[PDB]
């Protein structure tokens, strides 16, 4: 170029245009999806991540893996996102949409290379996208009979797909017990507030247990709260927002006074206040009382005087589901306390758990929640624990919403893309090389399946795709033997939804990708 | 836990970081391929400017330091130096290899099934080239020649003036031919001496029907022209004569320091006396000459020319009939110069060529020598005019030497891809898909070729595929293995009827070199790098 | 092998994908499993010379210069400053042991560094790592349904302490205080017992405060059935 | 079109093919491309589409507009010219309606 | 650890941006000196690295002092020295016209042209170029000096020696006949080592003239050698006039007392007879370009010999062509033929405060020299600039007597011609053609610029002249900005430098439109 005494653009632009940029961009697609590749299928390992600070994060979930990685590529940006798509629309599948976009990428990269032009890709894309969500929602299996046992079953082997892949793997039929189970008593909502979820250092995954109620760890006891008794048989739960407390009437109030006596009556009517409203709370008939502002030392010691128990500080989700549970109400002002706001719950009991005092609300009836304790030898290992079980509980929430499921293993993704290739081989010709790239990229999983599991993927693949053309719609791979086998009679089910939004995900970032010709990066401003 | 003090790599890191690095290289030069190809302007760092097509040279200019990058410069070099076209091919060719070849690993394909593809591959494709696209020379011509010549000049800086360029360089190399025992003609290039001189345009380039020296005569006072030149080359300095290091002079009667002075520059005179008594006019030699015997020279109205590079003066001997003469030494002890030693020219002149003057030796007898003066317009065109004019030198003596010619523009590719992927059924199972692979990866060619012109590159590779394989299928319509590329219409064509012609050992060698290299950056999978 | 990726991409151009990807390392595949066998093995044949009643003590000295001599393996990892990931994970272990129990927590490091020490040579022969943590799993299953049919009873009542007692003989023979050995097990036994629900619910040790002066000897040790306070 | 993957100073993506986005984007110096950028907003600003056509036409009116300062004409006479034929494409364009 | 496949100083440009830089450096070479072209021409001043001071006009001196980076400007300059180099004039000219046609060819390059298509067209323009300008030259009678001279001053009308026209033309033409020489049935003129440019700065230019012979810078070895002599007889030497070592080690060994003397004696004895042998011949002027020892100055006077030594060897070379002799390096081998007659005047003189030696009475002398006398060094330095110019197309002219209309007209009528040809084209290339073949018209459109004159106006009128049949003459004033024929106003080029010029133009287009990929920073691998 030419030096031009004065430039257009501010000094230090960066600016890369061309097929090399977009080629560019595709291997830096290849790189992130190298990153979460071995995080795929039940032979899949984990990853950790230190950050600055020193901590170390283990998860197999794709989403947050790339989360971790601080991606700076504007390119690679993209399968973060969609990562994150798929994480808040399904909740399942996060790797599986970075394999998907990637293999994508990938299968086109040569087309490009020969300088073809890029709106033919995305509409080739746009069309491959189409017709496999059309034959996904046409052969993903559904039961129209409403049975309740056959709809635990269903949800119970879906949680156990979801979840045969992460370190609970071995307990992974309890665990999906415990989740369909919880997710069952939600109300109409499904929402995730409503589930609790503990964690508590030591013990075994098998000493997790699902709380049919509400639990909370203890919350700063007072003096004279180990007088209170522990353990009720038919109590009564006060749910206050108040604080308990000997203060100021106001932050603005100011008191003044000219005589002694009404500085004894002043001290008297701050007294008779807070004694009016524990007494008020304790003729109200409850022995369990919780707040949500702190309550006093004195509160503590009238509670104990009364064999009552009480917890302030409580945090406002354990109060909303104590709520859900007990079915009480939240009061401001302790004035009129009737029958009507007060909880209600079978057995209340302070118990220790792994050196942690724990207050279990158990035998409610009518519960609208849950509480998950989770047990573990290390903080990492309750936090994956916590990340499987949400995935689950995710899988098991759109299992609710519709029980549309086709088989695991990749056996879906086989026989999509034998029908896209049965579809390309019938088209003009230009489509018909970029829909049988997009069928052979709709490979990778079970060729990642296969690889991840010390497998020969050439084979098995070779396998499949003779087994799908001569008949047979749910064949996947078969980790355990080896070989492939019928993934539904295997129970292998996963939501149709997961791979609809995979597939319209993964195409949307790879159209979006290809899409781009010229990158321009302007100067970084402050430094500092 | 090993120890090393350096840096290692293990696995699929290394095989993507070497298959990055060739394609890096191959990327470098891929836009200088084909008649729609374009120069590149190297810079030195200190002022100096290449303009280049070759590849040999590209790769050579530039300070490569990743290993297999390397390989594939000396790869482009080997090339070069056993064929001397096809460099830039033979390059592309072993990168897509590599690109393949690593697709394959990645695909948990051993290495040892893809090499051994690979080269079952490479025996197959030069078999069904010997067999089935080579044409004879023979039921051709000189036309045969002119076409090779033009063919490889195209995509260089003289491509449109190829109708001239290729005659003078056919007429150049049927020149010096030449036979030897066996009865075997041999074509001995660079003996084609290249001498580059800017000023006139391209068309005024000169063919020497003799020999051009890049030296002009020792003296003003000699004359710059003599008709019936007697030769006389020689290898020894014309000096005053000094003893060697084992001879030293000592006097003790001074009347014989005069006598010994004298001696020491009559010796001298009477070598030059005795080589002018035999008629010689032109004198060449390797050594230098002092005044002394240039004005003994001047006084005979002869020719003296100092400093003559060794081998122009052998080409000049071997030419005229001259004999080098190292010293003045017969087998009687004596000292003695016959006129046998004496070579023969018609004319030699010293023309002025752009400010600059040069010798001509016109027309010397007894064998036929040639010599090329380039005219441009600046030296970076004049050095590029020298590459591409070497390249179609050496084309043409492939041409001559072997008498078989292959269809350009792709299509032997082509019919190479499409053979392959047919015969890959028919060999194992994976080394089945490392012969297709093969056979994918020798069809960048013609996508290069198409791509460079702005062409539609997949539908007229598609073209190209679709009649080479209805050649190989139906066999009636054999006469389609030559249709090649046109980049010019971009439309598939008969490049055999187009007069598109190549080499066969280009295609062969590049082959063969491509796949040894590709199967030599294929066998590492770990890489140590000690610390320096 | 390490640092990560460095490509430069293939056109030359800069190819930037993670921040500071230059400063980071990586590890990849079997040789990260081998350096975590390593440093877990490093751990547990540290912790491995503590164990059993002529195990000796490790002095502990942290960042300010104060000594700590002791021989429980939670406490002495917890105060261990390691950087290693799998040492913290290693550390955390013997935290969960030491709160789901209080007692092991010097024999969970040792066994799982011999599993991991097994792992490694079953590693080098060619097996998946999941496969060996199923059959591992299975095997503790076998060993946990094991060790409850090998299970024997005790009696807890108040009147008969002298299987508590053993027990807590036991637990304590490892510990600087086997010189008074009977009268810790009979003052830990008396203090437990005092404050408990009797319903096999669980024991509040805030109802037990810990106190030590200087002074005096080990066998003046004794459990006061009242408070001790710091006051006067 | 294609898109364009426009990174401003605080590391904020912008894929699009909006040329006025582009534009606003673009860390722009040079203050004749800055008067052209203005006129590009304020077509974005009054109608809302067309602000590439407001580019690429003031690119080529410049162009032409070198090409006859290099032939001979002065800078007022090519202005006057390009005014007059300003106001006739005006007169025209209602005839275009279709 | 930066892994690296090529070195990281190693930076590539490629693509549409490597093509327009290219361009752009073509045409800012050509700014450079547009305005350096024509009769009205201004002047440049040029500060040199060393501190000298090179104020001119000429292209090629003003682009060789101008140091570039960008690598298409370097070809440019290359450019320009080579077409100084092969006829000396049209620097400038073929400077704009490359610059010109990299102009037109970036318009289609902008387009979705290949480079190539844009070459072929250029190629063929070229040839049609070549054959129109072969079609409308003229001949010419070189036996008739005004001819000569009016094309000489036609040449230096746009340098600063056109004040002093006719002097100039006629040094030029009297310089360039008499070097003029012809032996052994093979013609040459040989400018640059004969008819030598010597400049003494003081005078008057009008006193500026050619001897008939040739000066040089030397004085009389001893002062009694006489200083003017009538009809000299020159002997030219090489070797020296002194006693040296031999080749060989020769060490003596002295045991008598006499042998010492016997030794310088005999050291006497050889100059003496070194002497004897050229006094032999009888000369009157003895020239070496070796030293000449102090007893050789007193046998040389004892015999009436003026001797000059450490003279150049180029120096020495054109006093041979001058007085008909030849250099002879052994005294004893000094034949009669070897003895320069011929010279009329040997004469030594001192101008300003150094003497000079004066050869200038010559009867038909092959070797001359031009002596300058000026204001300055620079204003002489310009002026000898000038005379080259002059040689240089006096030489070309008679080399080829074929001359081409100036002022604009050839490039008009070569436009005019080549558009009339690309009517009938009916492809795809026609375009290019069209654009190469009307790219011509810059020099014209320079010359109206450089005068003063409306551009655009006089331009169409030209062309419209030049549509008619018999106007291929007419061109542009450049004085009065007027459209004359140039049979009438007298201007003409010869016919190669036109040719070298669009020859020059073309391929310098041509070669950098190949070029679409520029890699630097690696290291020379020398
Ligand atoms: N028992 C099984 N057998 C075969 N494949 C399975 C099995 N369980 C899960 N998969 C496969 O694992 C893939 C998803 O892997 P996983 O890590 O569980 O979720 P994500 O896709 O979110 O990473 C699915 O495509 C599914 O086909
Ligand atoms: N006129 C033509 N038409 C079509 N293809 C051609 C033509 N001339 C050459 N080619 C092809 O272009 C390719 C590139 O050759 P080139 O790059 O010039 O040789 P090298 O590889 O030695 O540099 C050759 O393989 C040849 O087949
Ligand atoms: N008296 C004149 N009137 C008009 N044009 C002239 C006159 N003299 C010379 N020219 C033109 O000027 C050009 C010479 O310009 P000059 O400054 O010599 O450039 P260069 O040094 O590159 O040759 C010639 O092409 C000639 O046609
Ligand atoms: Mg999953
Ligand atoms: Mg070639
Ligand atoms: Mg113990
Ligand atoms: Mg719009
Ligand atoms: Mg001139």
């Amino acid at each position: 170029m030419m030096p031009t005494p004065v430039i257009l653009l501010k000094e230090g632009t960066d600016s890369s245009q061309g097929i090399p940029q977009l080629v560019s961009n595709i291997s830096a697609c290849q790189v992130i999806a190298e990153a979460v590749r071995t995080t795929l299928g039940p032979r899949g390992m984990d990853k950790l991540i230190v950050d600055g600070r020193g901590k170390a994060t283990i998860s197999n979930d794709g989403a947050t893996i790339l989360k971790l990685l601080d991606v700076v590529h504007p390119a690679a940006k993209t399968l973060v996102d969609i990562a994150k798509s798929q994480d808040a629309e399904v909740g399942d599948g996060t790797t599986s949409v970075t394999l998907l976009a990637a293999e994508f990428l990938k299968q086109v990269k040569p087309y490009v290379e020969e300088g073809l032009h890029p709106q033919i890709i995305i509409r080739a894309f746009r069309t491959a996208t189409q017709l496999a969500v059309n034959k996904i929602k046409e052969i993903a299996v559904t039961v129209k009979k409403a049975d309740k046992v056959e709809q635990r079953k269903l949800l119970e082997k879906c949680a156990m797909t979801a979840l045969s892949s992460k370190l609970i793997s071995q307990q992974k039929a309890f665990f999906a017990k415990m989740v369909v189970d919880a997710v069952m008593m939600l109300d109409d909502l499904l929402q995730l507030k409503m589930i609790g979820i503990k964690k508590v250092q030591g013990g075994a995954l098998e000493d997790s247990q699902l709380v049919a109620g509400v639990a909370f760890k203890k919350t700063f006891s007072y003096a004279g709260f180990e007088m209170q008794p522990k353990k009720y048989h038919n109590p009564k739960i006060a749910l206050l927002n108040v604080e308990l407390e000997l203060k100021a009437e106001k932050d603005n109030a100011e008191i003044r006074v000219h005589t002694v006596e009404d500085y004894q009556a002043i001290v008297d009517a701050e007294w008779n206040i807070l004694y009016d409203k524990l007494e008020k709370i304790h003729h109200s008939g409850a022995k369990v009382v919780l707040s949500k502002l702190p309550i006093g030392d004195v509160a503590t010691q009238y509670f104990a005087d009364r064999d009552m128990f009480c917890a302030g500080r409580v945090p406002e989700e354990d109060l909303k589901r104590t709520m859900m549970a007990c079915g009480g109400s939240i009061q401001t002002s302790v004035n009129a306390l009737s029958a009507d706001v007060l909880g209600r719950c079978q057995v209340f009991e302070e118990t220790q758990i792994g050196g942690e005092r724990y207050n279990f609300f158990t035998g409610c009836p009518k519960a609208k929640t849950c509480t998950f304790i989770l047990r573990g030898g290390a903080e990492q290992f309750m936090e994956e624990t916590e990340r499987s079980l949400h995935d689950a509980i995710m899988i098991v929430r759109r299992a609710i919403k519709n029980d549309s499921v086709v088989a695991g293993g990749g056996a879906i993704e086989m026989e999509l893309s034998k029908y896209l290739r049965d579809y390309s081989r019938t088209i003009p010709g230009k489509q018909q090389l970029l829909i049988g790239a997009y069928a052979k990229a709709l490979e990778i999983i079970p060729r990642q399946l296969c690889d991840n599991a010390g497998f020969d993927a050439t084979n098995i693949l070779n396998k499949l795709r003779a087994r799908h053309a001569q008949g047979g719609t749910w064949y996947g791979v078969d980790i355990n033997n080896e070989d492939i086998a019928d993934n539904f009679e295997a129970f292998v089910w996963e939501p149709a939804m997961v791979r609809i939004n995979a597939l319209t995900a993964a195409s949307e970032a790879a159209c979006l990708i290809v899409s781009v010709d010229e990158t321009i990066k302007n100067p970084r401003s402050t430094v500092d | 836990p090993l120890s090393v003090f350096g840096d290692r790599s293990t696995g699929e890191t290394i095989r993507s970081q070497n298959v990055m690095a060739a394609a890096s290289i191959a990327n470098i030069v891929k836009s200088s391929l084909g008649p729609v190809g374009l120069d590149k302007m190297l810079v030195d760092d200190i002022g100096d400017v290449t303009i280049t097509n070759d590849g040999a040279t590209i790769l050579k200019l530039l300070e490569v330091e990743h290993p297999a990058a390397k390989v594939l410069c000396e790869l482009a070099d080997l090339q070069d130096k056993e064929v001397g076209d096809g460099t830039t091919s033979v390059v592309i060719i072993a990168a897509e290899l590599l690109k393949n070849a690593d697709e394959l690993v990645k695909q948990k394909i051993h290495p040892t099934s893809v090499i051994s593809g690979y080269r079952l591959a490479c025996k197959e494709a030069v078999r069904y080239i010997n067999e089935n696209l080579i044409v004879n020379t023979d039921e051709l011509g000189r036309d045969c020649l002119i076409n090779a010549a033009k063919t490889s000049m195209s995509s260089k800086i003289i491509g449109i003036n190829g109708d001239f360029f290729a005659n003078m360089v056919v007429d150049a190399v049927l020149a010096i031919k030449y036979t030897d025992i066996r009865g075997q003609p041999r074509y001995p290039v660079n003996s084609v001496n290249i001498l580059k001189a800017h000023g006139r345009s391209q068309m005024e380039s000169m063919l020497i029907s003799g020999y051009a020296l890049n030296c002009v005569v020792g003296s003003q006072g000699m004359p710059k022209r003599i008709v019936n030149a007697k030769i006389a080359c020689l290898d020894f300095s014309l000096q005053k004569t000094k003893m060697k290091l084992g001879v030293q002079v000592v006097i003790t009667d001074p009347e014989k320091l005069d006598q010994i002075r004298q001696r020491e520059s009559d010796i001298t005179k009477e070598r030059i006396q005795k080589i002018l008594a035999t008629g010689a006019n032109v004198i060449l030699t390797t050594g230098g000459i002092d005044d002394m015997c240039l004005k003994y020279f001047v006084e005979a109205g002869a020719m003296a020319v100092r400093r003559v590079l060794k081998r122009d003066l052998k080409r000049i001997a071997k030419a005229s009939g001259a004999t080098i003469l190292s010293t003045l030494a017969n087998l009687e002890g004596e000292e003695t110069f016959e006129a046998a030693m004496l070579g023969q020219a018609e004319e030699v002149v010293q023309e002025r060529i752009c400010d600059d003057e040069l010798i001509l030796i016109k027309n010397t007898k007894a064998r036929t020598s040639a010599s090329i003066i380039l005219r441009g317009a600046n030296d970076f065109m004049c050095d590029e005019m020298e590459r591409s004019l070497h390249d179609a030198l050496c084309v043409v003596k492939r041409v001559l030497e072997s008498k078989s010619v292959v269809p350009g523009g792709g299509a032997v590719e082509a019919a190479l891809s499409i053979y392959l992927e047919n015969y890959a059924t028919s060999m194992g199972s994976r080394e089945q898909l490392a012969i297709a692979e093969f056979a994918r990866s020798l069809l960048v060619i013609p996508n290069t070729l198409a791509v460079n012109a702005a062409q539609d590159s997949t539908d007229l590779v598609a073209k190209l595929r679709a009649f080479h394989n209805e050649a190989q299928v139906n066999p009636e319509r054999k006469n389609l293995k030559w249709i090649g590329l046109d980049l010019s219409n971009g439309k598939p064509r008969d490049n055999k009827q187009a007069g598109v012609f190549e080499p066969t050992i280009v295609k062969v060698k590049s082959l063969k070199f491509a796949t040894e290299a590709a199967i030599t950056i294929l066998r590492i999978d770990d890489l140590i790098k000690l610390h320096p | 092998a390490s640092m990560g990726t460095l490509a430069f991409d293939e056109y030359g151009r800069p190819f930037l994908i993670i921040k500071d990807q230059d400063r980071k390392s990586r590890l990849m595949g079997l040789e990260a499993l081998k350096s975590h066998i390593m440093a877990a093995k490093a751990v547990a044949n540290t912790m491995r010379t503590s164990l059993g009643p002529n195990g000796l003590d490790k002095m502990m000295v942290d960042k300010d210069g104060d000594v700590t001599v002791t021989n429980d393996g939670a406490t002495i990892l917890s105060m261990m400053d390691v950087d290693h990931q799998i040492a913290k994970l290693m550390v955390e272990l013997s935290k969960s042991q030491d709160d789901e129990i209080g007692d092991g927590t010097t024999g969970v490091v040792v066994l799982a560094g011999a599993l991991l020490e097994e792992a490694e040579q079953l590693l080098d022969r060619g097996i998946h790592p999941i496969r060996i943590a199923d059959g591992y799993e299975q095997a503790a299953r076998v060993a946990i349904e094991h060790l409850d049919k090998i299970s024997d009873s005790v009696l807890v009542d108040i009147k008969d302490t002298e299987p508590l007692i053993q027990t807590a003989k036991t637990t304590l023979g490892s510990k600087v205080v086997n010189s008074c050995h009977r009268q810790m097990a009979e003052i830990a036994v008396n203090a437990v017992l005092t404050v408990a629900d009797m319903e096999r619910r669980d024991v509040d040790f805030e109802l037990i405060k810990v106190e030590g002066k200087v002074g005096g000897r080990l066998e003046d040790t004794k459990l006061i059935k009242g408070v001790i306070v710091d006051k006067d | 079109g294609m898109n364009k993957m426009v990174i401003n100073h605080l590391e904020k993506l912008f894929v699009t093919n909006d040329a006025a986005t582009i534009l606003r984007e673009l860390e722009v110096q040079h203050p004749a491309a800055k008067m052209i950028v203005m006129a590009s907003h304020m077509q974005e600003q009054e109608v809302g589409d067309g602000t590439n056509f407001v580019l690429v036409f003031a690119g080529a009116l410049l162009e032409l507009a070198e090409e006859l300062l290099r032939i001979g004409l002065s800078v007022s006479e090519v202005i006057e010219g390009y005014e007059i034929a300003c106001r006739k494409a005006h007169e025209i364009l209602p005839n275009l309606v279709c | 650890r930066p892994v690296l496949v090529l070195s990281q100083n190693t930076k590539r440009e490629s693509g549409r941006k490597v093509q327009s830089g290219n361009i752009n450096a073509a045409k800012t070479i050509a700014d450079i000196i547009r305005t350096c072209l024509g009769p009205k021409s201004m002047m440049k001043m040029l500060l040199d690295p060393m501190g000298g001071i090179v104020m001119t006009n000429d292209g090629n001196a003003i682009l060789r002092e101008i140091q570039v980076q960008h690598p298409a400007a370097k070809s440019m300059i290359e450019i320009s020295r080579t077409q100084d180099e092969e006829v000396g004039d049209g620097t400038t000219s073929v400077i704009i016209l490359a610059g010109e046609m990299l102009s037109v060819a970036e318009h289609f390059l902008e387009q979705q042209m290949h480079p190539t298509v844009v070459i072929s067209a250029y190629r063929k323009a070229l040839d049609d170029m070549i054959s129109t300008l072969k079609k409308i030259s003229i001949p010419v009678d070189i036996s008739d000096s005004d001819m000569m001279l009016n094309i000489i001053n036609s040449s230096i009308t746009t340098k600063a020696i056109s004040r002093w026209s006719s002097l100039a033309c006629n040094i030029a033409l009297d310089a360039v006949k008499m070097v003029q020489f012809e032996e052994n049935g093979r013609k040459e003129i040989d400018i640059k080592k004969y008819a030598r440019v010597e400049k003494i700065p003081g005078g008057i230019i009008e006193d500026s003239c050619v001897l008939r012979g040739v000066m040089i810078n030397k004085d009389v070895t001893h002062p009694r050698m006489r200083r003017y002599i009538k009809n000299p007889r020159i002997v030219l030497l090489d070797s020296s006039l002194e006693y040296k070592k031999g080749e060989s080690q020769t060490d003596i060994e002295i045991t008598r007392e006499e042998d010492f003397t016997r030794i310088l004696q005999m050291e006497e004895e050889y100059i003496q007879q070194l002497c004897e042998d050229i006094i032999q011949l009888k000369p009157d002027v003895v020239i070496t370009e070796k030293g000449i020892s102090d007893l050789a100055q007193h046998y040389l006077m004892r015999a009436n010999i003026t001797a000059i030594r450490r003279v150049r060897k180029t120096d020495n070379n054109r006093i041979a062509r001058a007085c008909g002799a030849r250099i002879v390096s052994r005294p004893e081998e000094l034949r009669e033929d070897d003895v320069g007659t011929g010279a009329g005047l040997l004469e030594i003189k001192k101008i300003g405060d150094e003497y000079f030696t004066f050869i200038t009475d010559c009867k038909d002398p092959k070797a001359c020299t031009i002596l300058l006398r000026g204001a300055s060094k620079e204003i002489l330095s310009e002026v000898e600039r000038n005379l080259q110019d002059a040689m240089q197309v006096c030489r070309n002219v008679l080399l080829d007597p074929q001359l081409v209309p100036g002022g604009g007209a050839s490039e008009m009528a070569v436009a005019h011609a080549l558009t009339e040809k690309s009517k009938a084209m009916t492809g795809v290339e026609q375009w290019p053609y069209r654009a190469v073949a009307q790219a011509l018209e810059v020099i014209p459109r320079t010359l109206i610029q450089n005068c003063g004159a409306s551009t655009i106006r006089l331009l169409t009128s030209l062309r419209a002249k030049h549509t008619q049949e018999n106007c291929e003459t007419w061109g542009v004033n450049g004085e009065t900005g007027t459209l004359v024929d140039m049979k009438e106003l007298g201007i003409w080029e010869p016919l190669a430098v036109k040719l070298q010029t669009y020859k020059t133009a073309v391929e310098t287009a041509v070669l950098l439109l190949r070029i679409d990929d520029i890699v630097s920073g690696h290291k020379k691998k020398g």
